[PDB]
DNA sequence: ATTTTGTAGCTACTTATACAAAATTCAGGAAAATTTTTCTGTATAATGGGAGCTGTCACGGATGCA
DNA sequence: TGCATCCGTGAAACAGAAAAATTTTCCTGAATTTTGTATAAGTAGCTACAAAAT
């Protein structure tokens, strides 16, 4: 689940920083790109970013 | 960030000081200087035109408005006023201009002077009460010329002696030596400025090898300064100074107060003082008053200056209408409250909210209560955004208004804005990193913050009235790492020690205790038998057994019992797999039967709960 | 069998132009008027202030020393 | 010279004057509309008219 994904995400990746930031900017793009595509009000671009980086990417 | 790399601490030579306020204009004639100590006019309130708030040298307080007038709009910007020479440039140009005072007398920087090493002295090789005398007009010095005769160099003529130096007058033999009797810093000046120093750190270093068991400390010191100076471009003379910078006015702001009264700033005060003293003194030499006034005078000036720099340093702490020591330049950037330490490492941000605190049962961990009142404001904008997204709100003021109307959205949209959006909580200033973590803001009614027990220890909270404080993160990136790495879930254990820190702590322990204890006499459902399914449970709601009641339970897994028993006891040697064997807890079937076909555990029906409860929470 | 369609047509007929001085006002100037700010004097004689505060430290210095 | 003390840290005058200012006036001047006013056609009208569809 996203929670365990969020865990697995950084349970087997680069510096926990290093990750984040790239999670971050990603979502940044996930927000910039697809700007207000699917409302996303619920699945924050960050959340997206995470899942698509903690499961999709994995 | 990419504007500069390193800073360059140092001193401000009189050119650089006067280079803090030139504001030369296209009429071509320089300014930045202030010829008046007074502040805004009495009739109107405008800033004189050469006082502590002269616009034309700091800037038009009224955005694009030549103090003269004629222009009251950005339209007139680069263009200035002929008549006033006001530099029309909005108003933020102030708070940064600086201006300065040509000094009618030099002043040995308090800092270099009464300093721990009194560098001045360190370089003058002359202790205080001697060089300290020289300022303060209190003695004299021979001067290099003054002592070219019987006089001995750096001999303090004080005054009586100095007069005796005037005695034995040149009307007699000899007395052809020179002058510069050091009554004032004006001479300490050319002391400094006298000396060369390339010889120091080498010709002086001649010593340093020698005098093996000599003072040593003295010298090397005296070096390292010197050396330093020469190493930098520092000529000691720069230390005394001659012209004074001046704070962009508004930082010494001064302000109309509603009731009409005004908010004077000690800055302009110290200042203005030294102005007078100065001017006046110039008028004293202008009127060629007999010294001892003018002398006195300088002395004063001197320390007016001084106090400005640093009140209370040396002479008598100035005490104005504030009915207390004033607040010199130094001290506003010093102490516990020097600029540094409190506005600067500790500023005082918004997007926050405090409150009392209260246990938030029902609400799980990694969540927080949140009152509705505060949650709005914290989230203010974000929400309005969502308005406009949903379109319900058109402009903002639209929103604004609607926000106060608490339309359905206000308590509907919001919380969609909100979840996901971590928040950070903190119980008072907290060194510990875990002292503050990330949290999911869930709305809640009254006004407290709900709060989870498991996290309580970390923050160390009572609930006797503590309070906490909230902040909220913005960039999205900054959200990320809330989640990612402060989210109060994921931090279980003390960073100071692998130990966990979440730990069910009180009563909840004793729940568990009491759950799992071992009431003696346990009879109801004691010595009973069970086989998975959580059977025994059912029995429990049907009280088939007692919460506290030893009973066999089919469980093929492992115990741990405490009080290990591993070895058998009283194996039941009968038939197939019937060694079948006891244990202080177990009871089991190996041999022919198999390996462990039987597996009844001697455990109370609580403990089974517990075990269960974990269990399922854990894997599945 | 009138009517609407016409075509071959204009004339009336009316924008359009552009100028245009005339208004017609406005701004700035200039005073000038005056109000407010400054400046200066003052004659018996007069000749050192105020305060208090009195409970850490340290250190390095502490030169100062005996 | 280690061993004093001992810096000072982290916690109400005035009248007389004048001169300023300033400031109201002006005025004025110009600059700036509007309107008059042409202006000039072209015109889009419009008004009969005519044959051929009710």
């Amino acid at each position: 689940q996203i929670m365990h994904r969020a865990e697995d995400l950084i349970s087997a990746a680069s510096n926990r920083y290093r990750i984040t930031v790239q999670v971050a900017n990603r979502a940044k793009r996930r927000r910039y790109e697809e700007f207000e595509s699917a409302e996303d009000a619920m699945m924050k671009p960050v959340l997206r970013a995470i899942i698509e980086m903690s499961d999709e990417l994995t | 960030t990419n504007q500069f790399d390193y800073v360059k601490i140092g001193l401000a030579s009189p050119e650089r000081i006067r280079q803090w306020g030139e504001r030369t204009l296209p009429n071509g004639q320089v300014v930045g200087e202030v010829t008046k100590p007074e502040t805004i006019n009495y009739r109107t309130l405008k800033p004189e035109m050469d006082g502590l708030f002269c616009e034309r040298i700091f800037g038009p307080a009224k955005d694009w408005e030549c103090h003269c007038g004629k222009y009251k709009r950005v339209r007139h910007r680069g263009i200035v006023c002929e008549r006033c020479g006001v530099e029309v440039t909005e108003s933020r140009v102030r708070r940064h201009r600086m201006g300065y005072i040509k000094l009618a007398a030099p002043v040995a920087h308090v800092w270099y002077l009464k300093g721990i090493p009194s560098y001045i002295s360190i370089l003058l090789d002359m202790p205080l009460r001697d060089v300290e005398q020289i300022v303060y007009f209190n003695s004299y010095v021979v001067l290099s010329p003054g002592n070219a005769e019987t006089l001995t160099y750096k001999q303090l003529l004080s005054e009586d002696q100095w007069l005796e130096i005037e005695d034995q007058i040149y009307s007699e033999d000899s007395q052809l030596q020179g002058v510069e009797v050091g009554i004032g810093a004006e001479a300490l000046l050319r002391l400094l400025a006298d000396i060369n120093l390339e010889q120091e750190a080498e010709s002086l270093r001649e010593e340093i090898g020698s005098a093996k068991g000599q003072k040593r400390a003295k010298l090397i010191k005296r070096l390292r300064v010197i050396d330093n100076f020469i190493a930098t471009g520092s000529k000691p003379e720069w230390m005394v100074m001659t012209v004074i910078p001046v704070i962009p006015p508004d930082l010494r702001p001064m302000v109309q107060l509603d009731g009409g009264r005004f908010a004077t700033s000690d800055l302009n005060d110290l200042y203005r003082r030294v102005i007078n003293r100065n001017n006046r003194l110039a008028r004293l030499q202008e009127i060629l008053a007999p010294e001892i006034i003018v002398r006195n005078e300088k002395r004063m000036l001197q320390e007016a200056v001084d106090a400005l720099i640093d009140n209370g340093r040396r002479g008598r702490t100035v005490v104005g209408a504030n009915n207390r020591p004033l607040k010199s330049l130094s001290d506003i950037i010093e102490g516990k409250q020097g600029r540094f330490r409190q506005n600067l490492l500790g500023k005082r941000v918004d997007y926050s909210g405090r409150s009392v605190i209260v246990v938030g049962p029902k609400l799980k961990i990694h969540q927080c209560g949140l009152p509705r009142e505060m949650a709005i404001e914290l989230f203010q904008p974000f929400v309005i955004n969502r308005l406009i997204r949903s379109g319900m709100v058109n402009n903002i003021k639209a929103a604004k208004k609607l926000i106060s109307r608490n339309d359905p959205s206000v308590w509907d949209v919001l919380e969609e804005v909100i979840e996901g959006h971590p928040v950070m909580l903190n119980r008072a200033p907290t060194l510990h990193r875990l002292g503050i973590q990330a949290f999911e803001p869930i709305l809640v009614e009254g006004r407290a913050i709900q709060l989870h027990p498991l996290v309580c220890p970390a923050f160390n909270a009572d609930f006797d009235g503590d309070q906490m404080a909230v902040h909220v993160p913005l960039s999205l990136e900054s959200q990320a790492e809330a989640r990612l790495l402060m989210l109060a879930s994921n931090n279980i254990l003390s960073p100071a020690t692998g130990r966990p820190i979440i730990t069910p702590s009180q009563d909840m322990v004793l729940g568990a205790y009491y759950l799992t204890a071992e009431n003696p006499g346990a009879t109801k459902g004691a010595g009973k038998y069970f086989a998975s399914l959580d059977d025994v449970i059912m029995a429990f709601q049907q009280e088939q057994i007692d919460l506290h009641a030893y009973v066999y339970v089919r469980f093929d897994g492992d115990v741990e019992s405490d009080q290990p028993d591993t070895e058998p006891v009283k194996v039941t040697t009968n038939e197939d797999g019937s060694r079948t064997v006891l244990y202080k807890y177990r009871r089991v079937r190996e041999d022919a039967q198999g390996n462990v076909i039987s597996q009844y555990i001697y455990t109370t029906p609580g403990r089974v709960i517990y075990n269960k409860a974990i269990q399922e929470a854990l894997a599945s």
